C-alpha cells in the first residue's frame, strides 16, 4: 500500500515536470 | 576529517539522513549552477573585438550586458525545456541553493548531536529479523555500519578500553 | 624507548645462547624481508598458507623448532613442511633453489643471519602484530 | 527540395519546442527506453543475485523497498562484464534473476547522455552560440561513465558499478572506500574542493549580483522584476561588487573582467568532476589512495598510530562486513 | 554428443556455446556390448555425467494455509547451464548380495534455482552425494539399471551469513537490529528462534538410472535416469520442497589402479 | 528481575560489559573484576577460547520478581548476558502499543531536539 | 545454530574434537599438521581415539606422535555443519 | 476478491496474465501481449494519447 | 528471442543509420551565419 | 446436488462415496455467504473480509 | 555470448536489416548528395546546399 | 511491512495543503490579473 503512495508521489512529481516543460510562462521581451 | 567521515557513518548512518541528502543536493546542485552558468555566459558573449581570445573585450564600467540572456535562454529552453529568463532570480538561486542545503544539513547534524539518527527503517529490520531470505542495499549498510563500528572502536575510543575478541567481531568468510 | 640491546637480543641457537643484533644487521634484515619476502610474509603472515604464519608461537611449534636464528637460517636454504617430514624447496625460496626462485640467488650467510635476526626482533616489537593480520593493523 | 532536405530541416529544425536534431535522433529513443525500463524495474522487479552466488537481493517497491532503499540491482557476478541482453537469456524470468536490466539501462542511458553531450554543441551551433557548454557537461557524464562502465572494466563485472538506487549508491561508495581508500586518493580530493568551491564561488557570485542590483523596482513589488528579459543595460552594478569584494579581502583578488570570472567559475567544477571522475577510473584498474599505515613508529619500532591508521579502522570494518557469503579466500584481487 | 567427439572440439569451440553443461552420450554404432566384472579385478565408476532436461517441483495446489494436496509443476530455470553433475566417481564393491557403486568424488551437486507458475522461487541442490547405488545384475549392459538412495547436504552451510548477519558455524545469535526486542526479560527474542537459529539439516534422496546402450570397448555405458529429493530449508527456515528431476546419464567403468585412495 | 550476578564455573564473579550510547549493536563479552575478557557471545564459533560454554558460567538472580533463582545452563545464560548488556533487566509488555523493539527517545531528548 | 555444547573442542581448548575440527588446530600441537592430520580428516568419523588409531591407517612415527598428543584428543559426536568446513573453515588470519 | 473490473476482461477474452497463470485455474506457459496486465497498460498509453490530443484540440 | 533481437537490430540500425546519412548532408551549413 | 448424489445412490453407491462425488465449487456456491443479497452498504472491501477465505469444504 | 560472431551476427537473418536499411537510407540520401554542387570549394566548410 | 497509518495522512496531507496553497495564490493571482483588464 505504501507503493500505491511511493508511485502516487513520483508520478505527481515527473506530471510537475511535465506541464512546467510544456505550459511554462513563454519568454517575452518587454517594451 | 575523513575519520570524522567514517565515524559518523558507521555510528549514526548519516547518508540515510534525509537532512545530509538535502545538504548533498545543495551543495551538488550549486556545483551544477556555478559549472552551467559559467559556460552559459563564457558561451554567449557578445563579440566586443576582433580578438580570438575574448577576455580583453570586456570593460568594467560599461552599461551593456556582455552576453546574450534571449540566446542562453533559447538554448536552455529547447535542450532541457526550461531556462532562467531573469537574471536576477538566476543570481539569487545561485544564493540560495549552496546556503539551504547548509542549514538543511546543519539541522540533520543538530539531530546527531542527540543520536535522533535517521539509522534504520524498522519495516525492513522487522522483515528481514522474520524473512532471512529479504536482502536490500540498506541491510547491506547496516552490516557495514556494524563493522565499522566494531572495528573502530577500540582504536578510536581508548578511552573506554574496549578489548573485542577475535570471536565476538562481526566478520564475513574469508576476509 | 631507544632500541635497546634488550630488545635487539634474540635467541641463536636451540640449546638458548642469545646474540645481539646490530643497528646495521636488524636494518639490512628489515630492508631484504620486505624485499625478499614482503610479498607473501607482510606482517609475520602467509598470504599464500595462512595457517603457518611467523609469529613466534607458530615457530616455537614447528618440527624442528624455528625459534632461534640457526634454525630460521637453515629453513631458508633447507625449508621444510611444519612437521619436517618433506623438502619444500621446489615450492618455497630457498637459497638452494634460486635459479626458481631469482629473489634468494643474491643473499648471504649475513643476509640470512640479519633475516631471521628481524623475524625473531619483531614479536618483541609489537604484543599482537607481528603475525596477528588485519584484526591489529 | 528533396523528401530527406526536408528530413534534415525538420530534424534541425529551431522550431521544434524540444530540439532534436541528429544527436538527439540518437538521445531521445535511448534515453526514453532507459527511463521505460528503469520505471518499470524499480517499481516491480524480481530480486536479483548481484554476488553470484545464488543470494537474490531485493531492489523493487513492490518487493519490499521504499524510495530510498529501491533500486536497480547491478547485475551477476556470474556474468560478469559479459554482454547481457534479454535474446541472451533462456527466458525473461532468467534475464531479471540475473539484473539484466541493470545492463540495458546503463547502456542506454549513458549513449543517451553522450548524445545529450553532442546535442548540446549541435544547439548552439544552430544558436550560433559558441561551443563548450558541451564541453562542461562532461565532466558529469565523465563521472557517470567512470562508476557504470569503467568500474565494471576494471574490476571485471557489472555487479560492481554503483547500484541504480540512493541506498545501493551508498553500499557502493562504502565498498569502494574499504577496497581503494577513495577519501585519501587525491583526485577525489580535487573533486571535493571542486564541488566545495563551486558552492563557495555560486553563493559568492549570486550573493554580490543580488547585493548590487540597481533600484528599478518600487517597495511593494518583488526586486526581480527590476529586470526585464532581454534588456541591453545591465541589472546589476560590477564596480559596486568588485570594489566591496576588494574591500573584504585585498583589492587583487577580485576579479574585475566578468569574463573571466565566468570562465572561472565554469572553470573550477568541470576540472574538479574532471579529477574525481578520473580518479575513479584509475582506481578501477587498482590504482588506490594513500597508504600511510605504520608510516609512524618510535625509536624501538613499534607502530605510533596516525589519523590514516584510525581511518584504515574504518575501511577494514567495511571490508570484512561487506558481501559477507561471497569471498572464499583471504585476498579481496576482485 | 559422444566423448570422441568431444576430444575432436579445442576448448575455443566449446567455450560460450552451452556443449559444457551437455551430457555424453554413447552412441549407436558403438553399442550392444557388456562390461563384465571379473573376479580378482577390483572396478570403479568415473566420469558419471548426469545431465536434468526436466525439473519439477512438487507445489501445493492452492495458497490455503492448510493445503496438504500436491501436484508436481513444472519449473523454469533461474541458473543457466550449471545443473549437470560431472566426474562422479567411485568404487564398485561386493558391499551386500549384489554389487553397488558408492559416490566417492567429482562434482556432483550443482546449486541450481527454478521458478514455477506464479512467480515463485524454489532453490535446490541437485545431486547425488553419498550415493549407494545397487545395480540390478553382475554385469552392466542395455537393460542394466544402477539405483539407489543418496544424502543431499544443506543448500547453505554453517559458514553462510544471513542479511543481518545470522549463521550456523557463525554470526549473530539475536537479532541485533531489534535491542529492545532483546531487552524483555521474560520472552526476549524467542519468537525469532526459527529464524534465528540456523540448523545444517540433511535430506535424503533417491536415483533410478536405467542404462540403455553399453560398450565393452571403452567401458562406457549411457542412460536415463529419474531423481527425487527435497529443495532448499533455508537453514531450517523454509519447509523443504520435493524436487523430481529426470534427464540423461554418462559414465565409463574401469579397473581400479591403487592411486585412486577411496 | 533483579540483579544477575554472573557466577563463572569456579564461582568468580564476571560482569556484562553494558552498551554505550554511541553503539546501536555491542558485543556482548563478560569482562572479570580487573577486566581482562573472561567469556563472550561469540561471533565465530570456530576455534573460540572464551566462549561461555568452554569457561562455564551460571546466573543467580538477586532481588525482583526473580529472586532466589540460579540458572546455570549456558543457553539461560547467554539470554540473561544479552539483558544485562543493556543495564538493569526488566519484564515488559509489547502487546499493549504493539511495540517494535527499537528504543526511543525521552522528553527530554525532543525538546532538546 | 545458536547452541552448541561442544565449541571448546574446536580449537579454542586444550582438547580437540577430532570428528568436526578444521585442519588448522593441529598446527598447535607439534609435528601433526601437514601429515598427520591429513589422515586424521580423511577418515574422519571416529567412535573414540582408540578405533581413530586403529583406523587411521597411521605408520609407527605417525602413531608415537598421537601416542605424545593423545590425551589433546577426542572424538565426539560429528557435526554435519562443522564437518563439512573441517579443512578450509573460511578462518585464514 | 473484490474483483469489480477484471471479469469484464475475462469476460469476453482476456482470461491469462503474464505471470503465467489464467483466472480458469490453468498455468499459461506462453502468454500473449493481450493479458491483464497488456490489457492495463495499453489502456494507460491510451489514456496519455488521449491526453495529449485534449491538449492538442 | 531472435524475434526481439531482429527487431532490436532493426530498430538501432535505423536510428544509426539517420544520425549518420543526417550528420552526413551537410551539416556544417545549418548554421545562421550561412549567406 | 441433491439429484446428482440422488443419481449417485441410485447407481448403487453410499452416502460417503455419494457425496465425495459432489466438486467443492458446486458445494460452494450452494451458501449464503456468497449471496449477493447478504452484504452492507458500508461493509466494504471483499467478500474474502467477511465470512473468510474458504479453505476447504 | 562470448562466441566471437561478427557484430554478434550468429543467424544470417540478422544481416537483412543490418544492410538494407542503411541503403535505403542511402537511396534517400542520394536525392539530396545528386541535387547539390559537387564542384570543389576553397574554403572551410561549404555554404551552398 | 510493518509500517505506520498516521503516516499516510502525514504525508498525503502535507503534499495536499502546501499543493492547494499554491494553487490558490496562482489562482487568485491571475483572475486579478484577468480583472485588471
Ligand atoms: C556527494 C557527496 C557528498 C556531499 C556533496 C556532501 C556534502 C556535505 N557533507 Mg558530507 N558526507 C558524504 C558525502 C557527501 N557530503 C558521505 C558519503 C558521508 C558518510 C561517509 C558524509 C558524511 C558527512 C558528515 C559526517 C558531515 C557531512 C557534512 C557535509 C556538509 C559539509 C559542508 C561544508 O562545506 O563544510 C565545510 C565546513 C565549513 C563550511 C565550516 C566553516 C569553514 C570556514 C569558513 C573555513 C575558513 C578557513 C580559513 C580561511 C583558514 C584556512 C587555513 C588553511 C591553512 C587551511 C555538506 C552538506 C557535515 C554536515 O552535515 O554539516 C552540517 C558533516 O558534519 N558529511
Ligand atoms: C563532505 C564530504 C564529501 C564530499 C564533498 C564529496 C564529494 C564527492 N564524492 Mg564523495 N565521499 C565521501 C564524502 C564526500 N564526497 C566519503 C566520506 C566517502 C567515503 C565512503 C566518499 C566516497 C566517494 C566515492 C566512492 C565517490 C564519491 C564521489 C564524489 C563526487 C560526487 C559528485 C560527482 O562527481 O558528480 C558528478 C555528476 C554526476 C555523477 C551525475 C551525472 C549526471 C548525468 C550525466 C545526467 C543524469 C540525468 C538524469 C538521470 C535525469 C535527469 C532528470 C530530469 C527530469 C532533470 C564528489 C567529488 C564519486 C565520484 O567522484 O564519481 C566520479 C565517487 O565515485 N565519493
Ligand atoms: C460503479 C462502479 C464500481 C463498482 C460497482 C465497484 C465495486 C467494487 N469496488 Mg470499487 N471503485 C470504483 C468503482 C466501482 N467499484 C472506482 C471508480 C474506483 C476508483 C476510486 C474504485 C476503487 C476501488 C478500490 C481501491 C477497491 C474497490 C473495491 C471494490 C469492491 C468493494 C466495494 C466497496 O467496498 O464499496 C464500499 C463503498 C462505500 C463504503 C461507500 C458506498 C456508498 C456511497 C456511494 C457513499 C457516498 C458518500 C458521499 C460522496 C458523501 C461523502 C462526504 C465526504 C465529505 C466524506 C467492489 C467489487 C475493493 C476491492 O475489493 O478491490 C480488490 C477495493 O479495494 N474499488
Ligand atoms: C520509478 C522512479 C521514478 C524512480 C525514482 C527513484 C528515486 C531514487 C527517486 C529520487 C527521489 C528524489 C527526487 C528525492 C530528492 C530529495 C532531495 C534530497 C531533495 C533536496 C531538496 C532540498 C530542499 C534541498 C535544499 C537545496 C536546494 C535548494 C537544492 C536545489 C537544487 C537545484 C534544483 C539546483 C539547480 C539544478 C539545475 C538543473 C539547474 C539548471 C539551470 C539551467 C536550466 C540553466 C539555465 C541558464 C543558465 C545561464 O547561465 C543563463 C545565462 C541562462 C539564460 C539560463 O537559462
Ligand atoms: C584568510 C582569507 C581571508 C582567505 C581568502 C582567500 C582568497 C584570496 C580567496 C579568493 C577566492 C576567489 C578566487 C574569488 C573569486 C570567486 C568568485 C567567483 C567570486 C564572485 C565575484 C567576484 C568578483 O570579483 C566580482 C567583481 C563579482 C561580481 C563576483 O560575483
Ligand atoms: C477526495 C476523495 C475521497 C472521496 C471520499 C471517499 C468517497 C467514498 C469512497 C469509499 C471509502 C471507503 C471507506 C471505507 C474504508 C475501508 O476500510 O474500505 C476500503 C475499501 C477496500 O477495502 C480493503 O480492500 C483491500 C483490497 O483487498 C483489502 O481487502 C482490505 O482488507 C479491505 O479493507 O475500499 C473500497 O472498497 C472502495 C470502494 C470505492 C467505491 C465503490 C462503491 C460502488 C460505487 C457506487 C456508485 C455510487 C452510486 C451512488
Ligand atoms: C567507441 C570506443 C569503444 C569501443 C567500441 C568497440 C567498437 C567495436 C564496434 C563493433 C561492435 C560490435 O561488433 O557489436 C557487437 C555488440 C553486440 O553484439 C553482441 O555479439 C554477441 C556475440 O558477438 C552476441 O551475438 C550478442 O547477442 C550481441 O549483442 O555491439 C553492441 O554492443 C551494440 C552496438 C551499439 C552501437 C552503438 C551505436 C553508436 C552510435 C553511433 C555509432 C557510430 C556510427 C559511426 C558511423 C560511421
Ligand atoms: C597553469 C596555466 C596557466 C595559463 C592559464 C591561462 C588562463 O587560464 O587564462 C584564461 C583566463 C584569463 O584571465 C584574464 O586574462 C585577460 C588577458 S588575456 O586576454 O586573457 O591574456 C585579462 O584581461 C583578465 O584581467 C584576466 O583575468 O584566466 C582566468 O581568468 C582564471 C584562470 C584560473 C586558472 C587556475 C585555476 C585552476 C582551477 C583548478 C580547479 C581544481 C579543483
Ligand atoms: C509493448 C510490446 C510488447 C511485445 C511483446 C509482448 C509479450 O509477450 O511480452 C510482454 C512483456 C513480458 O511478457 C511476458 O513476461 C513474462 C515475465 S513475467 O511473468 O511478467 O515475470 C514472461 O514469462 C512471458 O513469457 C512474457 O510473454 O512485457 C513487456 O516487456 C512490456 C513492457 C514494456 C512496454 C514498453 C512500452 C514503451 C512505449
Ligand atoms: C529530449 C529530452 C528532453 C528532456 C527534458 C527534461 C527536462 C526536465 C525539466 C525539469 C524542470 C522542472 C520544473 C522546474 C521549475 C521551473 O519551472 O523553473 C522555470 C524557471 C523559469 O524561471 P524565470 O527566470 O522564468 O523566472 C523569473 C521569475 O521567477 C520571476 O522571479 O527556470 C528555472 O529556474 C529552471 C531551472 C532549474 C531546472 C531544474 C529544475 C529541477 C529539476 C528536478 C525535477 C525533479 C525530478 C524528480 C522526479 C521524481
Ligand atoms: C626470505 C624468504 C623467506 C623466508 C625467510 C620465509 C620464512 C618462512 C618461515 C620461517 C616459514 C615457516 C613458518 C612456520 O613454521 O610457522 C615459512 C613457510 C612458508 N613460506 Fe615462507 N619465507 C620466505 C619467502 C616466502 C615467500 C615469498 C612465499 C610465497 C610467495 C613463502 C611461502 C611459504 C610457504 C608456502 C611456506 C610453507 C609452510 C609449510 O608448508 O609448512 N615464503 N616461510
Ligand atoms: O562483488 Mn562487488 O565487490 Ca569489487 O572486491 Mn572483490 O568483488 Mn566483491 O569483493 Mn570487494
Ligand atoms: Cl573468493
Ligand atoms: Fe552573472
Amino acid at each position: 500500500m505504501e507503493t500505491l503512495v511511493y508511485v502516487f508521489l513520483l508520478a505527481g512529481t515527473l506530471g510537475v515536470i511535465f506541464f512546467a516543460v510544456f505550459f511554462r510562462d513563454p519568454p517575452r521581451i518587454a517594451k | 576529517i575523513f575519520r570524522f567521515l567514517l565515524f559518523i557513518q558507521g555510528f549514526h548512518n548519516f547518508t540515510l539522513n534525509p537532512f545530509h541528502m538535502m545538504g548533498v543536493a545543495g551543495i551538488l546542485g550549486a556545483a551544477l549552477l556555478c559549472a552551467i552558468h559559467g559556460a552559459t555566459v563564457q558561451n554567449t558573449i557578445f563579440e566586443d573585438g576582433d580578438a580570438a581570445n575574448t577576455f580583453r573585450a570586456f570593460t568594467p564600467t560599461q552599461a551593456e550586458e556582455t552576453y546574450s540572456m534571449v540566446t542562453a535562454n533559447r538554448f536552455w529552453s529547447q535542450i532541457f525545456g526550461v531556462a532562467f529568463s531573469n537574471k536576477r532570480w538566476l543570481h539569487f538561486f545561485m544564493l540560495f541553493v549552496p546556503l539551504a542545503g547548509l542549514w538543511t544539513s546543519a539541522i540533520g547534524i543538530v539531530g546527531l548531536a542527540l543520536n535522533l539518527r535517521a539509522y534504520d527503517f524498522v519495516s525492513q529490520e522487522l522483515r528481514a529479523a522474520e524473512d532471512p531470505e529479504f536482502e536490500t542495499f540498506y541491510t547491506k549498510n547496516i552490516l557495514l555500519n556494524e563493522g565499522i563500528r566494531s572495528w573502530m572502536a577500540a582504536q578510536d575510543q581508548p578511552h573506554e578500553n574496549f578489548i573485542f575478541p577475535e570471536e565476538v567481531l562481526p566478520r564475513g568468510n574469508a576476509l | 624507548t631507544d632500541l635497546d640491546e634488550n630488545t635487539r637480543t634474540v635467541p641463536l641457537d636451540s640449546s638458548g645462547t642469545t646474540v645481539i643484533l646490530t643497528p646495521e644487521q636488524v636494518k639490512r634484515g628489515k630492508r631484504l624481508f620486505n624485499s625478499s619476502c614482503g610479498n607473501c610474509h607482510v606482517g609475520g603472515i602467509t598470504k599464500t598458507n595462512p595457517n603457518l604464519g611467523l609469529e613466534p608461537d607458530a615457530l616455537s611449534l614447528a618440527t624442528p623448532a624455528r625459534d632461534n636464528i640457526d634454525a630460521l637460517v637453515d629453513y631458508m636454504k633447507n625449508p621444510t613442511t611444519y612437521d619436517g617430514l618433506e623438502s619444500i624447496a621446489e615450492l618455497h625460496p630457498s637459497v638452494k633453489s634460486a635459479d626458481i626462485f631469482p629473489k634468494m640467488r643474491s643473499l648471504s650467510d649475513e643476509d640470512l643471519f640479519a633475516i631471521g635476526g628481524h623475524i625473531l626482533l619483531q614479536p618483541k616489537l609489537s604484543s599482537e602484530k607481528w603475525g596477528g593480520g588485519k584484526i591489529y593493523y | 527540395a528533396s523528401a530527406w532536405e526536408r528530413f534534415c530541416s525538420w530534424i534541425t529544425s529551431t522550431d521544434n519546442r524540444l530540439y532534436i536534431g541528429w544527436f538527439g535522433v540518437l538521445m531521445i529513443p535511448t534515453l526514453l527506453t532507459a527511463t521505460t525500463v528503469y520505471i518499470i524495474a524499480f517499481v516491480a522487479a524480481p530480486p536479483v543475485d548481484i554476488d553470484g552466488i545464488r543470494e537474490p537481493v531485493a531492489g523493487s517497491l513492490l518487493y519490499g523497498n521504499n524510495i530510498i532503499t529501491g533500486a536497480v540491482i547491478p547485475s551477476s557476478a556470474s556474468i560478469g562484464i559479459h554482454f547481457y541482453p534479454i535474446w541472451e537469456a533462456a527466458s525473461l524470468d532468467e534475464w531479471l534473476y540475473n539484473g539484466g536490466p541493470y545492463q540495458l539501462i546503463v547502456d542506454h542511458f549513458l549513449l543517451g547522455v553522450c548524445g545529450w553531450i553532442g546535442r548540446e554543441w549541435e544547439f548552439s551551433y544552430r544558436l550560433g552560440m559558441r561551443p563548450w557548454i558541451s564541453v562542461a557537461f562532461t565532466a558529469p557524464v565523465a563521472a557517470a561513465s567512470a562508476v557504470f562502465l569503467v568500474y565494471p572494466i576494471g574490476q571485471g563485472s557489472f555487479s560492481d558499478g554503483m547500484p541504480l538506487g540512493i541506498s545501493g549508491t551508498f553500499n557502493f561508495m562504502l565498498v569502494f572506500q574499504a577496497e581503494h581508500n577513495i577519501l585519501m586518493h587525491p583526485f577525489h580530493q580535487l573533486g571535493v574542493a571542486g564541488v566545495f568551491g563551486g558552492s563557495l564561488f555560486s553563493a559568492m557570485h549570486g550573493s554580490l549580483v543580488t547585493s548590487s542590483l540597481i533600484r528599478e523596482t518600487t517597495e511593494n513589488e518583488s526586486a526581480n522584476y527590476g529586470y526585464k528579459f532581454g534588456q541591453e543595460e545591465e541589472t546589476y552594478n560590477i564596480v559596486a561588487a568588485h570594489g566591496y569584494f576588494g574591500r573584504l579581502i585585498f583589492q587583487y583578488a577580485s576579479f574585475n573582467n566578468s569574463r573571466a570570472l565566468h570562465f572561472f567559475l565554469g572553470l573550477w567544477p568541470v576540472v574538479g568532476i574532471w579529477f574525481t571522475a578520473l580518479g575513479v577510473m584509475t582506481m578501477a584498474f587498482n590504482l588506490n589512495g594513500f597508504n600511510f599505515n605504520q608510516s609512524v613508529v618510535d625509536s624501538q619500532g613499534r607502530v605510533i598510530n596516525t589519523w590514516a591508521d584510525i581511518l584504515n579502522r574504518a575501511n577494514l570494518g567495511m571490508e570484512v562486513m561487506h558481501e559477507r557469503n561471497a569471498h572464499n579466500f583471504p585476498l579481496d584481487l576482485a | 554428443i559422444t566423448t570422441e567427439d568431444i576430444r575432436g572440439l579445442t576448448y575455443s569451440q566449446v567455450k560460450g556455446t552451452g556443449l559444457a553443461n551437455r551430457c555424453p552420450e554413447v552412441s549407436e554404432q558403438n553399442a550392444g556390448g557388456t562390461i563384465k566384472f571379473a573376479d580378482d579385478k577390483k572396478y570403479k565408476v568415473t566420469e558419471l555425467c548426469l545431465e536434468p532436461k526436466s525439473f519439477q517441483i512438487e507445489e501445493e495446489v492452492t495458497k490455503r494455509r492448510g493445503e496438504t494436496k500436491k501436484e508436481f509443476v513444472d519449473t523454469k530455470l533461474m541458473t543457466r547451464a550449471t545443473y549437470s553433475l560431472t566426474g562422479i566417481e567411485g568404487p564398485i564393491v561386493f558391499k551386500d548380495g549384489g554389487l553397488t557403486f558408492l559416490e566417492k568424488g567429482g562434482i556432483d551437486y550443482a546449486a541450481t534455482t527454478v521458478q514455477l507458475p506464479g512467480g515463485e522461487r524454489v532453490p535446490f541442490l541437485f545431486t547425488i552425494k553419498e550415493l549407494e547405488g545397487k545395480f540390478s545384475s553382475s554385469q552392466v549392459s542395455a537393460g542394466t539399471e544402477l539405483g539407489g538412495n543418496f544424502k543431499t547436504p544443506s543448500y547453505r552451510t554453517g559458514l553462510f551469513l544471513d542479511p543481518k548477519g545470522r549463521g550456523g558455524t557463525t554470526g549473530y545469535d539475536m537479532a541485533v537490529a531489534l535491542p529492545g526486542l532483546e531487552a524483555d526479560g521474560g520472552e526476549g527474542q524467542d519468537e525469532l528462534f526459527a529464524e534465528t537459529n540456523k540448523v545444517f539439516q540433511v535430506t535424503d534422496g533417491s536415483i533410478e538410472m536405467a542404462f540403455n546402450r553399453v560398450d565393452g570397448t571403452n567401458g562406457e555405458f549411457s542412460g536415463v535416469f529419474v531423481s527425487e529429493q527435497l529443495s532448499d530449508t533455508d537453514m531450517g527456515s523454509k519447509a523443504p520442497k520435493k524436487v523430481l528431476l529426470k534427464g540423461i546419464v554418462f559414465g565409463k567403468i574401469e579397473e581400479q589402479t591403487g592411486d585412486e585412495d577411496y | 528481575l533483579g540483579h544477575p550476578i554472573f557466577q563463572d564455573k569456579e564461582g568468580k564473579e564476571l560482569t556484562v560489559r553494558r552498551m554505550p550510547a554511541f553503539f546501536e549493536t555491542f558485543p556482548v563479552i563478560l569482562v572479570d573484576k580487573d577486566g581482562i575478557i573472561r567469556a563472550d557471545i561469540p561471533f565465530r564459533r570456530a576455534e573460540s577460547k572464551y566462549s561461555i560454554e568452554q569457561v562455564g558460567v551460571t546466573v543467580s538472580f538477586y532481588g525482583g520478581k526473580l529472586n532466589g533463582q540460579v540458572f546455570k545452563d549456558a543457553p539461560t545464560v547467554k539470554k540473561y548476558a544479552r539483558k544485562a548488556q543493556l543495564g538493569e533487566v526488566l519484564e515488559f509488555d509489547r502487546t499493549t502499543l504493539e511495540s517494535d523493539g527499537v528504543f526511543r527517545s525521552s522528553p527530554r531528548g525532543w525538546y532538546t531536539f | 545454530n545458536v547452541e552448541y555444547p561442544n565449541v571448546p573442542y574446536l580449537g579454542g581448548s586444550d582438547i580437540i574434537d577430532v570428528n568436526n575440527a578444521n585442519v588448522r588446530v593441529y598446527t598447535r600441537l607439534p609435528g601433526m599438521y601437514p601429515a598427520i592430520a591429513k589422515k586424521i580428516i580423511k577418515r574422519a568419523p571416529y567412535k573414540d581415539i582408540n578405533e581413530m588409531l586403529e583406523k587411521g591407517d597411521f605408520t609407527a612415527a605417525e602413531k608415537d606422535i598421537l601416542d605424545k598428543y593423545l590425551p589433546n584428543l577426542t572424538a565426539l559426536e560429528p557435526a554435519p555443519e562443522y564437518v563439512i568446513d573441517n579443512i578450509n573453515n573460511g578462518l585464514y588470519r | 476478491q473484490g474483483m469489480f473490473v477484471m471479469p469484464f476482461m475475462a469476460r469476453i477474452g482476456v482470461t491469462d496474465s503474464w505471470g503465467g497463470w489464467s483466472v480458469t485455474g490453468e498455468s499459461v506457459a506462453n502468454p500473449g501481449f493481450w493479458s491483464f496486465e497488456g490489457v492495463a497498460l495499453a489502456h494507460i498509453g491510451l489514456s496519455g494519447l488521449l491526453f495529449l490530443a485534449a491538449v492538442w484540440h | 528471442m531472435f524475434t526481439l533481437k531482429i527487431v532490436v537490430y532493426t530498430t538501432v540500425t535505423f536510428f544509426v543509420s539517420l544520425f549518420t546519412f543526417g550528420f552526413l548532408s551537410n551539416d556544417a551549413s545549418r548554421n545562421p551565419n550561412r549567406k | 446436488i441433491e439429484r446428482r448424489v440422488e443419481n449417485s445412490l441410485n447407481e448403487g453407491l453410499n452416502l460417503s462415496e455419494a457425496w465425495s462425488r459432489i466438486p467443492d465449487k458446486l458445494a460452494f456456491y450452494d451458501y449464503i455467504g456468497n449471496n449477493p443479497a447478504k452484504g452492507g452498504l458500508f461493509r466494504a472491501g471483499p467478500m474474502n473480509k467477511g465470512d473468510g477465505i474458504a479453505e476447504a469444504w | 555470448e562470448g562466441t566471437g560472431e561478427a557484430l554478434g551476427i550468429d543467424d544470417t537473418r540478422l544481416i537483412v536489416p543490418v544492410i538494407l536499411i542503411p541503403v535505403i537510407t542511402f537511396i534517400l540520401y542520394a536525392g539530396f548528395a545528386s541535387e547539390q554542387d559537387n564542384e570543389d570549394f576553397f574554403d572551410t566548410y561549404d555554404q551552398r546546399r | 511491512m510493518n509500517v505506520s497509518v498516521a503516516a499516510y495522512l502525514a504525508v498525503l496531507l502535507g503534499t495536499f495543503v502546501p499543493v492547494v496553497f499554491l494553487v490558490t495564490l496562482y489562482i487568485q493571482s491571475e483572475s486579478r490579473k484577468a480583472g485588471s483588464s
